[PDB]
RNA sequence: AAUUAUUAUUAUAAAUAUUAUUUUAAAAAUAUAAAAAUAUUGUUAAUAAAAUUAUCAAGUUUCAAAAGCGUUUAUUAAAUGCGUCGGUCUAAGUAUUAUAUUUAAGAUUAUUCUUGUAUAUAGAUUUUUAUUUUAAUUUUAUUAGUAGCAUAGUAAUUUAUUAACUGAUUAUUAAAGCGUUCCAUAGAAAAUUUUAAAAUUAUAAC
């Protein structure tokens, strides 16, 4: 096989990535794995479609539509791998509005459900299996204690047999920081904001998948735009002036000095962090403008930890 | 479809805005179904 | 299906405030099956629920009525 | 019209047993056969089978039609022919209903008759009526 | 645009509805017209729900196509609403016997669980693992640190 | 083109006014049973 | 202009007959019976055009070739006439 | 406007929309090219694209054979409009060996209300051919008659039916 | 003849017993136009019969 | 600077590039630009060549049954333009034997293929294996006798047929 | 749809019924056009997307300007839409992700500089410009430029036409286009050339 992910490229334009390896749709929906549900559109309580309240983290975007389309191809995950029960990859599934990537994994036990791919795993080979290393094999999951400074490990559990929340997106990875900690590793999230993870936590090995997500996927054609469907995103500024402050103007006005969405998305401002966990070190405000690279190279403690927020 | 006309108030302050509020009158003779509930 | 008072048998004739939508929904629009044919009410003259004879016994598949 | 109204329960009342002045009787006689209009009725029912002449004339039939209350289901019209005009041949009855008859009398009101079932017996051996002129 | 040839109606008419039957349903109860108090949301159809799918906590696969898309994973586990609970009646099973009941039974339930967990832990990483697997993680040499598996990678076995 | 012109919405706003019957079922004490004490 | 069952035959139409044109009852003569015919194609008209020659809507490209099989090559037969009596 | 949903089958011709296209006829000849010529448009219908991830979990290989369809006697049993996760094929069975049978939903006696009144219409025209093909057939049988009475009574009366003149304009074979 | 939705004349339908005239039934006046339920039911409807399963 | 560059896409149909992309390359001669271009067929092909009629040799494709003669319409006759193999016109069927004989339903859009002399549905004779329609199921929509299979195939001048202009 | 009205209510199925509502002796207009020689745009704001046809109903070509193909109550450089980008979000959803926006894809590039909103801020105001918002009045470099470009105008030159308030080209200080610019550009709207049935001037011609 060439590259085990391609830029399949159909139209010249429209890229999307087809891998050799990709189970073919028959092999794909699974009975006691597949999950159907009207998603609310954008609708919350009352109909009236509308985002959320201020502050909240319960999404319901106002521009969502058609979120779950009934004969779309749906099977739900584990994001829970087993500790060290040997794998085996019966074929590897790509559901296009879901970007992810999973595949089949046996798992020893018989357990014909394990999703998540990680990158440069091959179809019908035996993964959760440590050689004479520690645990380091590309799909096994590790525990963070496992894991030494600077190699790459995706869907991290934030806390420890919670399942595994950061770093589920394709091609994506948590890079380990060697922290100062007495029972804690900080990972840098790739949101270069760094958490002190528990080192009972359990992540897997590697990175995520289908690299070549991060560009190369681009559809330009009105029939494929419905990987993702969601509703029209109106100009602010030709909305009815009676309606939105941003609004007629007998031309293309600007737009006003401070924007707005309906309350205020002001373009650097609106800045939603309410809550910070006892786990959080550095916020993705801490670390925006420094580097990838700098963030790898001190030692993190909790005297790193900034006392005001 | 419905209204309440009254605007949902606070999960804390379960009512604001009697109608009294506004100096109303809905005597049962004048509007008809008027006479409020606080009452 | 109006029954009988001794008849332990129950019937969907009521006469609640909460169920009249749907006694109507009866006798005037009549009901329209997924398999083609009108049940109920098919034609001009508006059944009288509360003339009808008393429901005798649930349907059977083998027979008609147990 | 299905929405119950109040006097009509009062109504009824008053005749099951004397309402305001008779105390009723107790819930158990109620709910029983023995309780005088389902007594009344298990043993003095009220029922008119009327006969159309019109097809039992003359003309000899094997399908002689009837009229009977709207509430008379099919296999009570056999068991009121049997037992009460010794009719014992009834293999098939065939069952409409039939809007009252409607009418303006001279004065103007829409004075509509009871509706009735046209319920179209069919005996074995035809039957006849003869009438000498 | 200027003509609208109002022969695309017509086609495929609607319902009557009969809005007087609520309109009048309002009346015939105390109830005005439901104030947002609810003012609603769409409810959920048997369609869409797949019963059968390995979430559902398995003891709602009717309670739940409704609830939501997000609650109905939640939605706890209860009972068949006909189980009893476990009763400290006397019935043994019909062979365990007397000498096993005396000793089991002198075992409280968490003297029993806990001797259990132990067992089970030791039934696996015994034939079941060590036939083939390995369940326990290796030092530098590659010999196995702890003696018995860690709690979790049995808890989730 | 609305529909329903006929009869039946001439009778159905007419013999909906009549009054349904009227029954003060007062609150049920649920969590409290009372007969149990 | 009009087949059968297995044969052909030719007629020109009529505004009064109409009706009959699409498909017709008569004599298959490659039988003995009445048949129920078709109407393979146009032939021509009935009467003229106004300000129009005597062939205003011309026969066909089609019912000629069948004419030009039909008295076209009789050369099997000039013999037994040739348009005498 | 009548949800489909109402429908027995959902309607043939499906009307949507476009101010600026005027064209009642779905284009048809196209859904079907796509869908006979590329396998996934459709989805696989669980069981007969199951019974893989159960074929390869307990046999190691691909299946590499035809799946048979007509799902397995059990299987789909808590759903109840599966209709989509199938194909539009019935709910499979019981868990039995009884043989197989419809089960009746509302769709199904209504495609038996259908090839009942396909065969009403098919007959209902059958047989006015069949009595149109008396009328006509009897018709010219005795037109015949006619033109044989008519045959026989122009010849003693000698009504030539051929103009004012003899034969002798006749045997000319001109014109006159 | 079939259970067919049709457009009858109102005379067509008969008038109720005037002064002038009997009640003339849309039957006795027009007796080979009365629906035969019997032909319907045997060729258009769907019997019970014929999918009875069980 | 005319300036409502965008339009309607007010030619097409208008065009001498479109007047060849109309016709229809049925199995005339009718050499090209010359075969019908709005409905795409010319109605009543003549055929006073060949006199297409329904053989006495006839029978079921799909069954077998020997069909009658040519009295009725219970048929569908499907000339294959010139066929000859499945007859000694093209392949014949019952109405009611027209669905697939593999997966025994209607025969979608009614393209079938005929497999070893047993007319298969194309996605099933295909391999693929969505094995149940919505509309009607065990019967075909397919026209009777031709009807419907009159929009293509052998219009009037299928050949040189020259003899016309010739001496 | 105020009606016995424009009006196949298309859920289906079928294919040869000799199923049965339309006054009447004229020319004007007008709705309308069968028929028919020349002429081919001289008509006009402007010819050419403008019913049917068995005489089978279709204009070709060049240049300039112009995106997506969806979608709109006076229907389009309206508003959508993919990508990039900016900002937000690791205790409800995957930070190559989803919210919240500005733009528009493709191809070249994407300039100079800041007084206020925002951010950060230290009792607050007042102060305060890494990124973002809005700005640049002589920003004006790239780039196209009399252009839907405030007048000036028919811009001056060139063509083109017998006649050039057309249009295209050159350059080029454009009242204050300008980097989201510019190029590329297809069915559109123009300008030529050219051909051509609508009764286009001539022309009136039941
Ligand atoms: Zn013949
Ligand atoms: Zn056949
Ligand atoms: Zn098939």
């Amino acid at each position: 096989v060439r590259s085990p992910d391609h830029g399949y490229s159909q139209h010249i334009l429209q890229k999307d990535i087809w891998s050799p390896f990709q189970v073919g749709a028959n092999m794909m929906s699974y009975t006691p794995l597949y999950y159907d549900w009207k998603g609310f559109s954008s609708r919350d309580y009352f109909g009236h479609r509308s985002g959320t309240n201020p502050g909240s983290k319960v999404l319901l975007g106002h521009y969502r539509r058609d979120e779950v389309r009934s004969w779309g191809y749906r099977i739900m995950v584990n994001h829970k791998p087993q500790k060290r029960i040997p794998k085996w990859l019966a074929c590897v599934v790509h559901i296009p509005r879901k970007k992810t990537f999973l595949g089949f994994f046996l798992y020893a036990n018989g357990a014909y459900v394990a999703e998540l791919l990680t990158y440069k795993q091959l179809p019908r080979i035996i993964y959760n299996k440590a050689f004479q290393g520690c645990l380091p094999t590309i799909g096994q999951t590790v525990s963070l204690t496992e894991v030494t400074y600077g190699k790459e490990i995706h869907s991290v559990e934030m806390y420890p047999g919670h399942g595994g929340v950061i770093c589920r997106a394709s091609g994506t990875a948590a890079v380990v920081l060697r922290g100062s900690e007495p029972n804690l590793v900080p990972l840098l999230l790739p949101s270069k904001e760094v958490r002190l993870f528990d080192n009972m936590c359990h992540a897997v090995f590697g990175r995520r998948a289908g690299v070549m997500y991060n560009k190369q996927r681009n559809f330009s054609k009105r029939s494929v735009e419905e990987n993702m469907p969601h509703r029209p995103k109106v100009h602010s500024k030709t909305k009815r002036v009676s309606s939105h402050p941003a609004g007629g103007g007998n031309g293309g006005s600007p737009n006003l000095l401070t924007p707005l969405d309906w309350r205020i998305h002001p373009r650097n401002c609106v800045k939603t962090k309410y809550w910070l966990s006892g786990y959080i070190l550095r916020g993705r405000q801490y670390n925006r403008n420094q580097t990838v690279a700098d963030l790898k190279s001190k030692t993190y403690s909790w005297a790193n930890r900034d006392p005001v927020y | 479809a419905a209204t309440p006309g009254v605007g949902i108030a606070p999960e804390t302050t379960p009512v604001k805005y009697v109608p009294e509020m506004l100096n109303i009158q809905n005597a049962k003779w004048w509007n008809g179904r008027g006479k409020p509930v606080y009452r | 299906n109006r029954t009988h008072p001794l008849s332990k048998l129950r019937g969907n004739l009521r006469r609640n405030p909460s169920e009249i939508p749907r006694v109507l929904n009866m006798m005037i629009q009549g009901v329209w099956h997924k398999s083609g044919n009108k049940l109920y009410f098919r034609g001009g003259k508006p059944p009288n629920p509360s003339t009808h004879p008393y429901l005798t016994g649930e349907p059977c598949p083998v027979y008609g009525w147990k | 019209n299905p929405i119950a109204g109040k006097i009509g329960l009062v109504n009824r009342k008053a005749e099951e047993w004397g309402w305001p002045h008779q105390r009723p009787p107790p819930t158990g006689l109620r709910r029983s056969p023995e309780y005088f209009p389902f007594f009344f009725s298990r043993y003095f029912p009220d029922v008119e089978v009327r006969l159309v002449l019109d097809s039992v004339l003359n003309n000899e039939t094997t399908r002689p039609i009837f009229h009977i209350p709207q509430d008379m289901s099919k296999q009570e019209l056999v068991n009121y022919l049997k037992n009460i005009y010794n009719i014992d041949n009834v293999v098939r009855i065939r069952v409409r209903n039939m809007r009252g008859r409607r009418f303006k009398n001279e004065v103007g009101e829409i004075k509509s008759l009871p509706d009735y079932k046209v319920a179209v017996v069919e005996l074995d051996s035809p039957v006849s009526i003869v009438f000498k002129q | 645009k200027s003509q609208h040839k109002n022969v695309l109606r017509k086609g495929r008419p609607h319902m009557q509805k009969y809005k007087e039957l609520n309109r009048w349903q309002r009346e015939a109860q105390g109830i005005t017209k439901w104030e947002q108090g609810h003012s609603h949301r769409p409810q959920p159809y048997v369609e869409r729900f797949n019963p059968e799918g390995a979430g559902l906590t398995r003891g709602t696969s009717a309670y739940a196509w409704k609830w939501w898309h997000t609650q109905y994973p939640w939605l706890p586990n209860v009972a068949p609403a006909d189980y009893v609970p476990p009763s400290p009646r006397g019935i043994r099973p019909a062979a365990w016997d007397d000498e096993f009941a005396d000793v089991v039974l002198s075992m409280s339930d968490e003297e029993i669980q806990s001797y259990l967990l132990d067992k089970l832990t030791e039934v696996i990483f015994a034939e079941t693992q060590r036939d083939g697997y390995e369940l326990r993680r290796l030092d530098f040499e590659g010999k196995p640190l702890t003696e018995l598996p860690e709690r979790r990678i049995i808890e989730n076995f | 083109f609305k529909q329903g012109q006929g009869m039946f919405s001439h009778q159905l706003k007419r013999i909906l006014n009549k009054k349904s019957l009227h029954k003060y079922n007062w609150d049920p004490l649920h969590m409290y049973d009372p007969r149990k004490l | 202009n009009a087949c059968h069952v297995p044969g052909d035959q030719i007629f020109l139409v009529s505004n009064s007959f109409t009706r009959r044109l699409l498909t017709r009852t008569d004599h298959c003569p490659k039988c003995d019976r009445l048949s129920t015919f078709r109407f393979m194609s146009v032939s021509g008209m009935v009467g003229r055009m106004p300000y129009k020659p005597v062939d205003t809507p011309g026969p066909s490209y089609a019912t000629l070739y069948w004419r030009k099989q039909r008295s076209g090559k009789i050369a099997s037969q000039p013999l037994n006439e040739v348009c005498n009596k | 406007r009548k949800a489909l949903q109402s429908y027995p089958v959902p309607p043939r011709a499906r009307n949507y929309e476009r101010r600026w296209s005027s064209s009642r006829t779905n284009p048809y000849n196209r859904m079907f090219w796509r869908t006979v010529l590329n396998e996934d448009f459709a989805r696989p219908s669980f069981w007969v694209s199951d019974f893989r991830h159960k074929y390869l979990a307990k046999h190691g290989m691909d299946y590499q054979g035809r799946v048979p369809a007509s799902p397995a006697p059990g299987m789909y049993q808590g759903f109840s409009d599966v209709h989509k996760i199938l194909a539009n094929h019935p709910k499979p069975q019981r868990e039995s060996r009884h043989l197989p049978v419809m089960p009746m939903t509302p769709r199904v006696v209504f495609e038996h209300a259908q090839e009942k009144r396909i065969d009403y219409a098919k007959k209902m025209h059958r047989d006015r051919r069949l009595v149109e093909q008396l009328r006509t057939h009897e018709f010219w049988g005795w037109y015949m008659k006619l033109q044989r009475v008519r045959g026989r009574w122009c010849k003693e009366h000698g009504v030539s039916s051929r103009g004012v003149y003899g034969p002798a304009v006749d045997a000319a074979e001109l014109w006159g | 003849t079939y259970s067919m939705k049709g457009q009858r004349y109102p005379a067509e339908q008969g008038r109720t017993s005037r002064p002038g005239s009997l009640a003339a039934s849309r039957d006795r006046m027009f007796p080979l136009y009365r629906r035969n339920y019997k032909l319907n039911r045997e060729l258009r409807v769907l019997d019970h019969r014929r999918i009875s399963t069980d | 600077h005319g300036k409502p560059a965008s339009g309607h896409k007010v030619r097409t149909q208008h065009s001498r590039r479109w007047w060849m992309q109309s016709k229809a390359h049925h199995l005339t001669a009718v050499p090209h630009e010359e075969a019908r271009s709005r409905p795409h067929f010319p109605a009543y092909t003549e055929d006073v060549d060949q006199p297409m009629v329904v053989p006495d040799g006839v029978c079921c494709f799909n069954c077998d049954k020997p069909i009658d003669g040519d009295d009725i319409n219970s048929y569908v006759w499907v000339p294959s333009g010139n066929a000859r193999v499945p007859t000694t016109q093209g392949y014949f069927f019952h109405v009611k034997c027209f669905k697939c004989w593999n997966c025994k339903y209607r025969i979608i859009h009614n393209q079938f293929y005929s497999k070893d002399s047993r007319a298969w549905c194309l996605s099933c004779a295909l391999g693929r294996d969505i094995r149940v329609p919505t509309r009607r199921w065990h019967t075909s929509y397919v026209n009777t006798h031709r009807t419907g299979s009159r929009l293509t195939g052998q219009f009037f001048p299928r050949h040189r047929h020259q003899m016309e202009f010739l001496f």
